[PDB]
DNA sequence: ATCGATGTATATATCTGACACGTGCCTGGAGACTAGGGAGTAATCCCCTTGGCGGTTAAAACGCGGGGGACAGCGCGTACGTGCGTTTAAGCGGTGCTAGAGCTGTCTACGACCAATTGAGCGGCCTCGGCACCGGGATTCTGAT
DNA sequence: ATCAGAATCCCGGTGCCGAGGCCGCTCAATTGGTCGTAGACAGCTCTAGCACCGCTTAAACGCACGTACGCGCTGTCCCCCGCGTTTTAACCGCCAAGGGGATTACTCCCTAGTCTCCAGGCACGTGTCAGATATATACATCGAT
């Protein structure tokens, strides 16, 4: 018998292959799944979480810490437009919000 | 291709007499005669549609109307008439005939 | 004569500081009891996991500040500063919440 | 009861602040919380249902969330 | 009740029995109208009374604009004469009035918003749309065109005491909604 | 007694974040946060997917359904960029075993 | 009536200055309009059931109870023996 | 196949029932069969989240009542739920 | 003799139609048996309060056959149906002829 | 001669179009636009009529509610007359600018 | 291949939206600002129309496409098919 | 005040094409039966929620002066609406044709499914370091002169 | 421009608790092999989408002019903001009971699956009538004469 590999070395991918396989399956998405369905999808969701994870990564480089806090993620998803559009009806947990102050209600000379 | 209702006025009934009169001095024919007055129907267009600027406008009480084969007629009686391009000039009877602007 | 600040100062301090943090904004003790008030008009004697009592007041939260930005925004379009509830009433409809 | 009145000024100015508003009426606030109210209206009445369906007695952080999913505004860090 | 409604106008058809060319009467007969595009039927009208008539292909034609029953009978008359001096065998046969058109006045302005809420079965009054009440009176069968200027016209009858009875069963209703 | 597994992508999560960033660390509820992303971004592809198999009256989600998914929701560049992660990864995967 | 007379004027020019080819397809001579334009101004000189004329194009015609309103252009009037030309007309009447 | 399957006949008789007079338009009956397929493809949805949320795999009268209770608003969600529970007892009565 | 679960029912909706295209949609493995009879009753409820409305329209319409705008007068009007139906467009739908007073005339 | 006073005929327009029920657009300037915009996304592509009918009604319907945002907005400014900031703000305030 | 259309759609079509909108009085710039509106709009529903036809290998935008685009952005549409 | 123009209601005739209805037929739903797994129910347990008590401290409530913004009013000028005549392209109707939708037949690879197994992944324990807090000095911004 | 003062930033020690790594169990992914059928592909059909042409005509367009409304300015006044003082209840910590969420075990019944029959519903065809259109009459309303 061959020694057991999974299939997420198999696609270079380090998001579960196989799980995302049995989500599919259990989901009630269809009455049958491909075999490179749960490989693409869990590489769609890898680089998306690579996304974040570099954005909320350089947040916290800038807030000068080392641990991504929900601020961090607040922050990565608003300050980039694509992941803004696609988490636009998102809110995020002790995220606030970004700075924005409106230029009329800034003080005049 | 025009409407063929303006040999009724002075001008056309005058072309016709002209016409006919020819025809019986004998060197003319009915086919010369019908391009004659087919050139007249395109010219009387034209010379209506370019060279007029008078503004000339007539109000009475009506007698008749009616209305055929895309003809509008009227028979107004008592009616008044002025001139300007300033003479108003009283006519007991007029008569109407017109035909849209559009052909078809 | 005491130091004062010039009105609207103090409101931007506030601006900027209410912007750079991230904690709840309302006290939770009261936002606790508004909850359940609420619950015992659709079902009695229920009970809340801490967690569910805190996602409600993230939400909330949430659409309150959001809301304020889109009536900050409705009144600037006014050309004013201060908010009136007429500046809550247009981004609700324009939103589809009327 | 008065635990509407439990939202208080000083709160509904600390949420104006955070969304950006730099002068607030004094009518505000009352509109805040019929706002306020009609939200958690919305949203606890469908927690509630989801919890009933599932023959539960507590409003888990799950029906919440699930609720204001239904309601078109998704929610993170609660689980789901 | 004191007051008797004053009659308007009459609409009334009548058939002729006979397949009409309309284009020949149209040329040989005055005031007639004709667009072939516009509407399938030739218009025309008499000096007596002030009436038209609509002569359509199939010989059934319609009198409107007349003021009584017996005149409005004497004009159909009068435009079967006319189309028999054209030459149709077109004989005068089937006249019955279809509408006649009475009209009133109270000489005082009506509640009649309450009017509409107190007889919401056969009440419709939105301002802006149309400034009259359109009541549906079931007995007899007329419908009502009523103003706050108080001007009371109905119409749908087929007899003048029709609509006698319906002004005065609509009579005290309007009445005890006298406004101001 | 011992509870039940909760499954969750956190380690997952957790191996990305030290290949993208190999000295930060994640707080836990920022990966709770990371985990409901995940959760909702496969739930939303996932059912595009399931629609877009039911409109062409197909009964099986194929690698096709899921990129026209991708493509459907995630906005332009997003979208063709997880388009080519999940196109090298298929072809990879059918290269191998 | 100076308008009307550059009117028929220019009328007459033009009919003699197109019918030359359509007339010598026949080909007799020149004469003829020559002399007919001659005589031309010499001419010119002067019941409820079915001359005074004018004729015209029309535009628009509506009715009320009794009066229309009519606008007309493209004619020449023929009244009171003095043929007149208009741009615009516009009729108006009661039918009683 | 060259069939094709439709909610137009049932809509027509509840047009029947309802207003025993009154005729309704092709695209008029287009937009009643896309609102009933629509309708129905939202309760069905929640239904299966609900079956999915409680760790079910079944959807059953329970999940439908609960799932027009979600997304009904509140009058039409109140006499949806008595409707349907008065079709569900007579259904099981009549077996 | 087979008699349909619509007349078991009492519904005019079909409730087999219903069961095929549950089973069939994927929302679950399974299907209980008084899913499709509630799920048929609530869209013939449903129906009926469109078609009641519009029915109600065309007559304000004088009309004797429910045309789309009678359909989008009934849905708008009723707020009910308004909140289930306002992310809906209706096509040959119009509007509502609503007309704001501080345009009006003074 | 008679002039209607400025907003009548605006106002009757008003109440025209909000009675009437037909589409808006010339129907051909329309078609030839969507087929300009789908050459960026695919060449050569064909076009069912009843799909740049449904087309026609969204775009048309999302217009005229874009509008009623506008109209709500430029009189929230004390104005009758509609800007294009106007638009801007109910763009932004419905979430898509 | 066509070329500028979005002037096609006209100012009195932007006027009469505007009309059965309830817009009164209305602006120059309001048209070039709607005719940019109306164009980013089509090119999102478009984009999701042709991505669906494309899923399906044909080379037509099925009405159906149109719908499902519309209904994947929250903007159902009743009369096309469901 | 009169009145011309515009909009609305009612009775009637015409014409059309979309609608309601009759019919074949065929495929999907109902009847009948079986099996097996999901769900209902009972019992347990333990954990998380509710409730209370105490202090203490920061936040809320209240009062007050004042100044800055809201709002009303006024003026003006320009941009937009109204109406005209001219231009233009949409729309209707018809014809042709062919690209492509759509359906049918067939065959094959592909995915559900089942059994054995093992190694990833989750719960649990423990630890140490990253960040919050406290405390002090340096930096920046603000109001008045 | 500048200075007093308040608010905020930079730096460092403390410390504490949560992130991260480790260990053990266990169950879900993997490997392997079978089998049915979903779909890929070929091929035919025939439908509707595109392209063209011509006529009509209603709509778009350009222009001209008046006017009313957007916008800027000014005055006022009032009502929110900043700030100091008092009150009050939020919050933290701790304890404690017990309600119910969660898990497990067992049974049973309810639905998937299958086979057979038959009729409900849909494609197709066809009469026919609701509605569009048009006329005439009476009445309300807006703005210019």
């Amino acid at each position: 018998r061959a020694k057991a590999k999974t299939r997420s070395s198999r696609a270079g991918l380090q998001f579960p292959v196989g799980r995302v396989h049995r989500l599919l399956r259990k989901g009630n998405y269809a009455e049958r799944v491909g075999a490179g369905a749960p490989v693409y999808l869990a590489a769609v969701l890898e680089y998306l979480t690579a996304e974040i994870l570099e954005l909320a990564g350089n947040a916290a480089r800038d807030n000068k810490k080392t641990r991504i806090i929900p601020r961090h993620l607040q922050l990565a998803v608003r300050n980039d437009e694509e992941l803004n559009k696609l988490l636009g009806r998102v809110t995020i947990a002790q995220g606030g919000v970004l700075p924005n102050i409106q230029s009329v209600l800034l003080p005049k000379k | 291709g025009y409407y063929e209702l303006y040999r009724r006025s002075t001008i056309g009934n005058s072309l016709v007499d002209a016409l006919d009169t020819l025809i019986s001095d004998g060197r003319i024919e009915a086919s010369l005669a019908m391009r004659v007055l087919e050139t007249f129907d395109k010219v009387v267009a034209e010379t209506l549609k370019d060279n007029t600027q008078s503004k000339l406008t007539v109000k009475g009480n009506l007698d008749t109307y009616g209305f055929c084969d895309d003809v509008w007629t009227f028979i107004v009686k008592n009616c008044q008439v002025t001139v300007e391009d300033q003479s108003v000039i009283s006519v007991d009877k007029l008569r109407i005939v017109a035909c849209n602007s559009k052909k078809s | 004569k005491p130091h004062r600040y010039r009105p609207g100062t103090v409101a931007l301090r506030e601006i900027r500081r209410y912007q750079k943090s991230t904690e709840l904004l309302i006290r939770k003790l009261p936002f606790q009891r508004l909850v359940r008030e609420i619950a015992q008009d659709f079902k009695t004697d229920l009970r809340f996991q801490s967690s569910a009592v805190m996602a409600l007041q993230e939400a909330s939260e949430a659409y309150l500040v959001a809301l304020f930005e889109d009536t900050n925004l409705c009144a600037i379009h006014a050309k004013r500063v201060t908010i009136m509830p007429k500046d809550i009433q247009l981004a609700r409809r324009i939103r589809g919440e009327r | 009861r008065d635990n509407i009145q439990g939202i208080t000024k000083p709160a509904i100015r600390r949420l104006a602040r955070r969304g950006g508003v730099k002068r607030i009426s004094g009518l505000i606030y009352e509109e805040t919380r019929g706002v306020l109210k009609v939200f958690l209206e919305n949203v606890i009445r469908d927690a509630v249902t989801y919890t009933e369906h599932a023959k539960r007695k507590t409003v888990t952080a799950m029906d919440v969330v699930y609720a204001l999913k239904r309601q078109g505004r998704t929610l993170y860090g609660f689980g789901g | 009740s004191g007051i008797v409604p004053t009659l308007q106008n009459i609409v009334a058809t009548v058939t002729l029995g006979c397949r009409l060319d309309l284009k020949t009467v149209a040329l040989h007969a005055r005031n007639a109208e004709y667009n072939p595009k516009r509407f399938a039927a030739v218009i025309m009208r008499i000096r007596e009374p002030k009436t038209t008539a609509l002569i359509f292909a199939s010989g059934k034609m319609v009198v409107t604009g007349a003021k009584s029953e017996d005149d409005s009978k004497l004009a159909s008359r009068k435009y079967a004469r006319i189309i028999q001096k054209i030459g149709f065998a077109a004989k005068f046969t089937d006249f019955k009035i279809q509408n006649i058109v009475g009209s009133c006045d109270v000489k005082f302005p009506i509640r009649l918003e309450g009017l509409a809420f107190s007889h919401g079965t056969f009440s419709s009054y939105e301002p802006e749309l149309f400034p009259g009440l359109i009541y549906r009176m079931v007995k007899p069968k007329i419908v009502l065109l009523i103003f706050v200027s108080g001007k009371i016209v109905l119409t749908g009858a087929k007899q003048r005491e029709e609509i006698y009875q319906a002004f005065e069963a609509i009579y005290p209703v309007l009445s005890e909604f006298r406004k101001m | 007694r011992r509870k039940t597994r909760k499954e969750s992508y956190a380690i997952y999560v957790y191996k990305v974040l030290k290949q993208v960033h190999p000295d930060t660390g994640i707080s836990s509820k920022a990966m709770s946060i990371m985990n409901s992303f995940v959760n909702d971004v496969f739930e939303r592809i996932a059912g595009e997917a399931s629609r877009l198999a039911h409109y062409n009256k197909r009964s099986t989600i194929t690698s096709r359904e899921i990129q026209t998914a991708v493509r459907l929701l995630l906005p332009g560049e997003l979208a063709k960029h997880a388009v080519s992660e999940g196109t090298k990864a298929v072809t990879k995967y059918t290269s191998a075993k | 009536n100076a308008e009307a007379s550059r009117v028929y004027e220019i009328i007459v020019e033009s009919v003699v200055n197109e019918v030359r080819e359509d007339f010598e397809n026949a080909g007799i001579d020149e004469q003829t309009l020559q002399d007919l334009k001659n005589i031309w101004q010499k001419k010119l000189t002067e019941d409820y059931l079915i001359e005074n004329l004018m004729l015209c194009l029309y535009d628009k015609v509506t009715r009320t109870k009794a009066r229309w309103k009519c606008s007309l252009k493209d004619g020449v009037v023929t009244i009171n023996r003095n043929d007149y030309t208009f741009q615009k007309a516009q009729v108006e009447a009661e039918w009683v």
